[PDB]
């Protein structure tokens, strides 16, 4: 029960998800074919949340892979773990979003979304008791920003009670990967604040550091960055898929981490993150995993938490460990950083412990941080937005696809109705 | 299944495609017979090679010229067996450096033959994205017939991503006398039709083939290799699965801020010879600084005399996306590369897993990574200010106008094209300034 | 408990420390890998003071190796006992101090020290109850004089109660190894007198004699000199790491040996020191070890103690011995040298006996001498300083790195506010 | 990771580097192809050899000359395969013993090409310490182009440790006539830029190669071997782990008391032939007295006519640090070696574990230890007093001035360079005296 339908939009969400279903199929002992080949029934105890059992004791991933061009899917369906998905789920268009939000949300998104929701409604009725939908997309792309935020507006109307957690790859502070990514972000944050119960801001600049600084990867490809995003993604729902000494799920992480319904923009974090040689020179203890999370250099959203206050904090742990060793360290980082945590939420640390470690690990963590440090995430984008929009640059690639300037006047004001709220609840006594 | 057909207008456009379709056959293992030995591809060729009933693949190319000689060398060359002979379209007499003969006199004859051959290709395309028009601004065919053709494709399709790869006239190198006439006239027409026209100059490839490749004597064989590496790397994300793909719809979205301004200048790197394939290591930080270096661009413009509006780094091969961010974040800190005030996000990044291959008989070296920068900049306003100045000197004496009036064109139409080009000239002045408050 | 974080600055402090962790890893039976391979649990009883226990029953040295050039560390990390340190601890710059104090304390030191203290604060919080920080550096170099005395000024502000013992290789009287070592010393003694609880003055000229005269080494390399410094360094904390019949530690040696808080500049001494053949022609008795310490030719600081008075004296002994045999000899050298000891400190001999001898020794000593004999150590340097400074020679390699002459007017006066104090408490009735 | 690039200006600087980079390839096992057989190094080569993609290492050297002939012998020599051919920079006409042609006329042409090739090397350096400019004071390129280049590197970098290895003009040996002009002019410019310029003289190596090596006929092949052993032993502490290492930042700190006075004179020992590699034992006490002996220095100056301000003994090989103190403490007691009154600490000592290797075809002997003394002394004021006296005789008649005025230089600029050199001449008189009280 409590099944989760995984939706992938954009080139980015497919490349994360194809690595994400590599982690899930290893945690559950699933072969490349689709059959179970693990050791214990605990992998088969909650196999049903991400898997439908097909005939012949094979399992298909409960995944809906959406694109607007076939270039990403043919890399997915022909690579490793590509013969495990159903061929029905690959719902892709032909024209491509063109790295455009309006082509992803109005023109080519709407000409595919009815063939997507009928695969959603097919998978949603195949669920026993639906927990909610997780989505993996970007905010700089055209499909993942356009088709993704079009899927959320259709789903929240059709499923108002279910949780809608998105794994949005927010654009990077230093470099861009798209000229019009301040436009694709601001038009998506207009659609994320009203229809998602939570949203995990990830930056590619921060994962460039964590591969180089923390893991000592001189040559990190996307296959190395996506194994860090998927380590968070499997680590969020690891207490829903496995027994633990203190089980959490996607509603405990919704209630405990969202004090105000707009302010559901989180930053993740993972621990342990070690190098190849430097993992035998380190004691894997809960006080070691705790202080590895709460520093600046282990935040996957490229912002220092010292510039803001943590509103709420979740620390989902994996592997066998003792609860006092946890609960002291959840207190220990709150005593020394009492100004760094928000004051009017006393004891703002959510704790979750799973009994099953990741494969090849003794114990592991999964940090979820809701801070006012990501007001600078939107101070940067809305400054990059307004510098482009006051010259009306690239406007005709959106106005020609069915959009007015009133769409931008609202979406910029909606983001500055969110920057002023993190400033309100950082200044709150 | 994301098909993309290409049109080749003029003598320049056919000779470019003779190197482009030479390059595409080597990237997919295609023989010049079409019989690729299938003894790893997996529908990689589909965006350009509609398959026949046998084991023969034929290209989605429409080679059009008004004179037969450049088509007949394809018909007798190595790629005789490759191309569908109905696609190889000839006229009888060329437009012959006359825009009005390419647009009114001779071009109206076979325009219904070309639109027929497009529509036969466009019907067997199931996921057709856009067009790749190869032409030049100098010749009468590449200016006149293209501008006639781009009128017709926007009528018939409109929403398709019509891309051009134009041979822009050099500031001091001109192989024709009425290049200031054929370039102003063809841009007045292709402005409201072409989605993103990629400028390429000969003189800036004369610079690169002499300096970067150390060739004393570069031929039009060699200049068309460098343009083929550009168009391959743009369509490398369609044909091959990459770590971060990019469609042709994404280029017009990321690079065109205003529907007038859609003229980026391409730039390829690394351009090094075989002796210099050693002696340097070619990181993605090393090949990225080569693109923003003003000497290595392929339009003779000084980007330090303007501002980049949108850059587009199209990496391919052994490229790691973390070192990409290491390569790009340094360049926004450098003062010589400056952007416009309204654009904080001045990049679109693409990565392919496939390296560029080398054509045998080629002059480039086998490299494990490449980059095709497509940078829309304000520095092209210096190029149009020259070309109106070359227009205004010739037209004030009414030189060569009787070769154009006598072919159906109004004399006052030159006042329409020049004042519209002056209206385009102030647009880069309007965009190139900062914002008040 | 009572853990000690070892810090190494300069080329010299690394070459001492790489030999120092060769002695500690032999006293605790630690392999080149990092694992325990001794015989008794007394090596594992207080293993935790210099070691953190990693996973897999391996021990990493609690050491922070700091340089400004990678030339010293690559000799350390690739030699013997180089695979035992954590790769995180090697915090080195690229530019090099250039044998300059100002480049070590202002320019290239400050551009690295925040990445050093975060390794200090990582190791300091890994300590159970921190005893204090020991530092190994020089006063003639640029890094060890600059980066080292920059680390002490940061630490004493952040840890005001902890002991800060430095092992400063003070420059030699006869030869120099640096043209500007009167400048690097005087600018460091400005920083040592205000932020270190004690400091062990060692001279390379005196160890050149002790290798030649006492041990009969015709060819002593630095690997032979550093085994004599590390024999003192392990001999100071040997009662903190092992049970003894009278245990001392780094606070007993702080309280008993520092009568006035500036006057914490000590000279060490070690016994027994024998040749190869001449060790079987000698009875190893406590009266033999005692008279070997207190002569002029066994002081590692190149000054005769007969030119001054011993203020306080510590004699940390190792190996099994009887306390009357000790306490007679601690009295016996005080009766015959009653003018050589200071008068207004009656019974000025601190005694410590450890039960564990060094490896390959029956018994051993470790002399700590606080004398007015090292007023001539600063009479020589401040004369070498003032001869160079009155011509303002080499001033522009310091003034160009952010320094004025007022820095030298204070640092010279601070040393002559220390020369006059040893003259005050040698003339004291 | 402590990278250090080197520049080679003039005919002298290239021919020095032809022996220096010959020596570095033998110390790291590098073939002239760059393919070192890796069948113990462990990032020893990193300070000079940026690695390529293959198993090929290329040097961090910028060989610049305004005439092609000395570069072309490198391009056709044994080390053709080693050097990156973009680094081998040629002009067309030499400066030709004209400082103004090296600094104004010809040097301004390729100075942006050289600063480009430096900045390509300086970007792939991760821990770049400083520069090794090899030039001569006599020639027009080594004086004019170096002084133009050192103006530009202090603008672009400033804080890097810019070191020079200059061929100082001998008192009675002069292979050019206007060496008293090119040496005064290049020192007026390099004074405020170069951090520590190492003087080397030809005649004092004519003394050593005749006496100490027993060669009747020493060639410029042989004089450049002895300068290569100097620059190897200075950068031996970077490339190899020593018992007491020394960085290039430590040399300018220990040897330069005043920013004007930064002119030490190098001295190498042991310089003995193969027959005399026997018949003596070469302790570190034996090879230290060879350096302070006035006959064995490599600038024709009498150190007994002045005082040492800072000496720098750079030992390498089988060296024991206790016997070092035995070697040095005796020399401060000797009366012939005297220091200045303000300097009690007149030494910087470095020890490397690696012996100097011998080049096959070399004239030095295989020794287990060496020493490169870098002694900043007052005895070089005798050298500048000669060179102003050679300047003042030529300039009073205004000889050769029209070859310099006609190339863009002011005639009054010689009054600027001479009065500044006179201001440098009194500095050694100001420092060489003792202190009152
Ligand atoms: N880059 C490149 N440009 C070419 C090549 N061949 C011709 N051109 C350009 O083509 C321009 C002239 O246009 P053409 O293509 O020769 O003539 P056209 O377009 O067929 O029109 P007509 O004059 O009627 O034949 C010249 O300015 C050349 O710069 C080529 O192989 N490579
Ligand atoms: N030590 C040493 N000095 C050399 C060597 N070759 C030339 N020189 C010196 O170089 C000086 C002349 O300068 P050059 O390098 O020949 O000329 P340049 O610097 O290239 O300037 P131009 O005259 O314009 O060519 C002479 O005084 C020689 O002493 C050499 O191989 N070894
Ligand atoms: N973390 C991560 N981000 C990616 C990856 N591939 C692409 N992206 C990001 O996705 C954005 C482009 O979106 P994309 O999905 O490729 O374009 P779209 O298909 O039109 O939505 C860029 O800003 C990239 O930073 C990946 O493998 N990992
Ligand atoms: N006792 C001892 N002293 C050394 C050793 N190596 C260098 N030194 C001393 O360290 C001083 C040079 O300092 P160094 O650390 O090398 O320079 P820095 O790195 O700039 O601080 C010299 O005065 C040497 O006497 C060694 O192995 N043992
Ligand atoms: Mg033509
Ligand atoms: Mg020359």
């Amino acid at each position: 029960m409590r099944e989760i339908v995984h939706i992938q939009a954009g080139q980015c969400g497919n490349q994360i998800g194809a690595k994400f279903w590599e982690v899930i199929s290893d945690e559950h002992g699933i072969d490349p074919t689709g059959s179970y080949h693990g050791d214990s029934d605990l992998q088969l105890e909650r196999i049903n949340v991400y898997y439908n059992e097909a005939a012949g004791n094979k399992y298909v991933p409960r995944a809906i892979l959406v694109d607007l061009e076939p270039g990403t899917m043919d890399s997915v369906r022909s690579g490793p773990f590509g013969q495990i998905f159903r061929p029905d789920n690959f719902v892709f268009g032909q024209s491509g979003a063109g790295n455009n939000w309006a082509k992803g949300h109005y023109t080519e998104g709407a000409e595919l979304v009815d063939s997507v929701l009928d695969v959603v409604r097919k998978e949603s009725e195949s669920c026993d008791c639906l927990q909610g939908f997780q989505l993996t997309h970007s905010l700089g792309g055209g499909t993942g920003s356009g088709m993704g935020t079009l899927l959320i507006s259709k789903i929240r109307e059709e499923y108002p009670d279910r949780i809608m957690n998105t794994f949005s790859v927010v654009p990077s502070p230093k470099v861009s990967d798209t000229v019009v990514e301040p436009y694709n972000a601001t038009l998506s944050v207009h659609q994320l604040v009203e229809n998602t119960d939570e949203t995990y801001c990830i930056d590619n600049e921060a994962l460039y550091d964590i591969c180089f600084r923390t893991l000592k990867l001189t040559t990190p490809t996307y296959g190395d960055l996506n194994h860090l995003v998927s380590a968070t993604m499997s680590g969020v729902t690891t207490c829903l898929r496995f027994p633990g000494q203190l089980n959490a799920d996607l509603r405990k992480l919704a209630v405990n981490m969202v004090p105000f319904p707009r302010l559901h923009f989180f930053m993740p974090g993972f621990a342990p993150l070690t190098s190849r040689g430097s993992q035998q020179y380190r004691a894997l203890t809960v006080p070691e995993l705790t202080q590895q999370m709460f520093d600046a250099k282990n935040m996957m959203a490229a912002c220092d938490p010292r510039h803001g206050r943590y509103l709420t904090v979740a620390a989902v742990f994996r592997g066998r460990m003792s609860m006092k060793e946890v609960d002291e360290q959840m207190l220990n980082v709150q005593n020394k950083n009492s100004s760094y945590f928000v004051e009017w939420i006393p004891n703002n640390v959510k704790t979750a412990v799973c009994d099953i470690p990741p494969r090849g690990l003794k114990m592991s963590a999964t940090f979820i941080g809701n801070s006012t440090a990501i007001q600078e995430l939107f101070k940067r984008i809305s400054e990059q937005f307004t510098a482009m929009f006051r010259r009306k640059a690239f406007l005709h690639w959106y106005t020609g696809e069915g959009m007015d300037e009133m769409e931008f006047t609202e979406a910029e004001s909606n983001m500055n109705d969110l920057v002023s709220e993190y400033q309100q609840y950082q200044d709150a006594t | 299944m994301r098909e993309c057909i290409s049109i080749h207008v003029g003598q320049a456009g056919v000779q470019i495609g003779n190197a482009c379709w030479e390059l595409y056959c080597l990237e997919h293992g295609i023989q010049p017979d079409g019989q690729m030995p299938s003894d790893g591809g997996d529908d990689s060729f589909n965006t350009f090679f509609s398959e026949t009933g046998a084991g023969k693949h034929v290209p989605r190319a429409v080679f059009v010229d008004l004179e037969p000689t450049v088509i007949d060398e394809v018909r007798t060359g190595t790629y005789r067996q490759l191309f569908h002979p109905e696609q190889l379209i000839t006229g009888k007499e060329d437009a012959a450096n006359n825009y009005a003969r390419g647009h009114y006199t001779i071009g109206k004859e076979i325009i219904d033959l070309v639109l027929d051959r497009i529509r036969k290709l466009a019907d067997q395309c199931t996921g057709l994205q856009g067009f790749l028009v190869f032409h030049s601004f100098g010749g009468g065919t590449g200016s006149g017939f293209t501008s006639l053709l781009m009128e017709r494709l926007s009528v018939d399709y409109g929403k398709k991503s019509k891309l051009e790869f134009s041979i822009y006239p050099a500031p001091q190198v001109s192989t024709a006398v009425v290049e200031p006439y054929n370039s102003i006239l063809t841009t007045h027409t292709t402005l409201e039709h072409s989605d993103c026209a990629f400028m390429v100059d000969n003189e800036a490839i004369y610079d690169i083939c002499r300096r970067n490749l150390d060739i004393e004597r570069p031929t039009y064989t060699n200049l068309n290799r460098l343009i083929s590496q550009i168009v391959s790397s743009i369509t490398a994300s369609l044909r091959f699965d990459g770590a971060l793909n990019v469609d042709l719809t994404e280029f017009q979205t990321n690079l065109v801020p205003y529907p007038r301004i859609h003229f980026p200048l391409a730039t390829y790197a690394p351009v090094i010879s075989a002796e210099k394939a050693y002696h340097e290591q070619l990181s993605v930080a090393e090949i990225t600084n080569a693109c923003f270096e003003p000497a290595n661009q392929m339009v003779k413009c000084d980007p330090r005399h303007g501002k980049y509006m949108a850059c587009c780094l199209l990496y391919r091969g052994d490229v790691v996306p973390k070192d990409v961010n290491a390569a790009i974040a340094t360049i926004k800190t450098k003062r010589s590369i400056q952007f416009v005030d309204w654009c904080p996000t001045g990049f679109k990044v693409g990565i392919n897993y496939q390296p560029p291959t080398v054509v045998p008989g080629g002059d480039l070296a086998k490299v494990q990574r490449a980059v095709c920068m497509l940078s829309n900049t304000t520095a092209i306003a210096e190029a149009w200010a020259r070309l109106d100045h070359k227009f205004d000197l010739m037209y004030a004496k009414r030189a060569f106008v009787h070769w154009y009036v006598g072919e159906g064109m109004e004399e006052g139409e030159f006042s329409e094209a020049r004042e519209d080009m002056a209206a385009l000239e102030k647009d880069y002045e309007e965009v190139g300034v900062d914002s008040v408050e």
